[PDB]
């Protein structure tokens, strides 16, 4: 599969600097050239620079001149962009992509933050109504994702086998600490007698955690 | 550096209808111009290039047009799925720029919240805290009000709402609402209620449990 895999997050010290990597396959990595971009909430996007995995030319936006710098490895396949000086006008997403007419992809994007604040995993609990039958001919299941930073977190429901009928709702900054929730509706038909599970990551602090929705 | 602009900055259209997206360039870009497409929670995927040449794979209903300065975006029949932050950029002169996007939302059936509540797991009132939680799922339109009541009394500090973007397969919104106390705040009382308020209804839905 043609894939350009970047790391979901990173949290950096403000004035520090920061390597974003962009890892290539599925394509021969030096016939394309890799183009930087930048997105902030309700922000248009920022185009930084381009460059091209064959020799390394380069094209910046003059904007990022002192800001951003693009280097590739041709064996690793990997594309990299240095960001340095940073501070909180930084933190944002950021994609590398491939612009060809016949040849349009993107990565996953990374979430930059940048803060001084360390880094805190989540707590997260259980959401059951509990009991039994109520209400209609399905139950909705939830998972309360509270008290960390930075953000991202990701949610999955059984392992993702469970996408139907998930709602994963923005995470929301209430005290230099992120809480995000999520429910899941399933048929009675399966809860409670099957394992009903939500997954969360916390990258930033690698945190992984499994909680059952146990009834009552 | 060229500027552009993106009309509307929102709208909503129903299923089936036609609508158009425009976007203005400061200056000349010939039909060095391409439509971005990204959806909730997903990477921008590219609809059009030069203008008028849709991307391999892009469904018919979608024509670029335009030159100049002018550019337009034309979904000749939307369809739920095409709910979506539509973005258009210049690729005539460095630096490459693009628009400020335009978010389109498809507009559906009036849909009543479905609401549910939960209490404190065990794991946490151990901690001290004690946070008290009510989905309202798959509603249309948008605008909707949640209200606390802790044994009859609406209860203000303490709660946070958020709200998904809207779904692209049924156009519904969801919400939560979480309201948080502590352990000995939440123990010392007995009822805890949800209340929604939505054009569906003239009463307000109402989810509640005690202890």
């Amino acid at each position: 599969q043609v894939k350009l895999q970047e790391s979901g997050a990173e949290l950096v010290k403000p004035g520090a600097s920061v390597k974003l990597s962009c890892k290539a396959s599925g394509y021969t990595f030096t016939n394309y050239w890799m183009h930087w971009v930048k997105l902030r909430p309700g922000q248009g996007f920022e185009w930084i620079g381009e460059i091209n995995p064959s020799n390394g030319g380069s094209n910046y936006n003059e904007k990022f001149k002192r800001k951003a710098t693009l280097t590739v490895d041709k064996s690793s396949s990997t594309a990299y962009m240095q960001l340095s000086s940073l501070t909180s006008e930084d933190s944002a997403v950021f994609y590398c992509s491939i612009w060809d007419s016949y040849f349009d992809y993107w990565g996953q994007g990374t979430t930059l933050t940048v803060s001084s604040a360390k880094t805190t995993p989540p707590s997260v609990y259980p959401l059951a109504p509990g009991s039994a039958a109520q209400t209609n001919s399905m139950v909705t299941l939830g998972c309360l994702v509270k008290g960390y930073f930075p953000e991202p977190v990701t949610v999955t429901w059984n392992s993702g086998s469970l996408s139907s009928g998930v709602h994963t709702f923005p995470a929301v900054l209430q005290s230099d600490l992120y809480t995000l929730s999520s429910s899941v509706t399933v048929p009675s038909s399966p809860w409670p007698s099957e394992t009903v599970t939500c997954n969360v990551a916390h990258p930033a602090s690698s945190t992984k955690v499994d909680k059952k929705i146990v009834p009552r | 550096n060229i500027v552009m602009t993106q009309s509307p900055k929102s709208m909503s259209m129903s299923v089936g209808e036609r609508v158009t997206l425009t976007c203005k360039a400061s200056e000349n870009v010939v039909t060095y111009v391409s439509w971005y497409q990204q959806k909730p929670e997903q990477s921008p995927k590219l609809l059009i290039y030069g203008a008028s040449n849709r991307y391999t794979g892009v469904p018919d209903r979608f024509t670029g047009s335009g030159s100049a300065t002018d550019f337009t975006l034309t979904i000749s029949s939307v369809q739920a799925e095409d709910l979506a932050d539509y973005h258009c950029g210049q690729g005539y002169s460095y630096p490459y720029t693009f628009g400020g996007g335009t978010k389109l939302e498809i507009k559906r059936a009036d849909a009543a919240p479905t609401v549910s509540i939960f209490p404190p797991s065990s794991e946490q009132l151990t901690s001290g805290g004690a946070s008290v939680v009510c989905f309202l799922n798959n509603f249309y339109p948008k605008d909707i009000n949640v209200k606390w009541k802790i044994d009859g009394s609406e209860r203000q500090n303490g709660v946070l709402n958020s709200w998904t973007d809207q779904d692209s397969k049924d156009s519904t919104y969801s919400m939560s609402s979480t309201l948080t106390l502590t352990k000995d705040e939440y123990e010392r009382h007995n009822s805890y209620t949800c209340e929604a308020t939505h054009k569906t209804s003239t009463s307000p839905i109402v989810k509640s449990f005690n202890r």
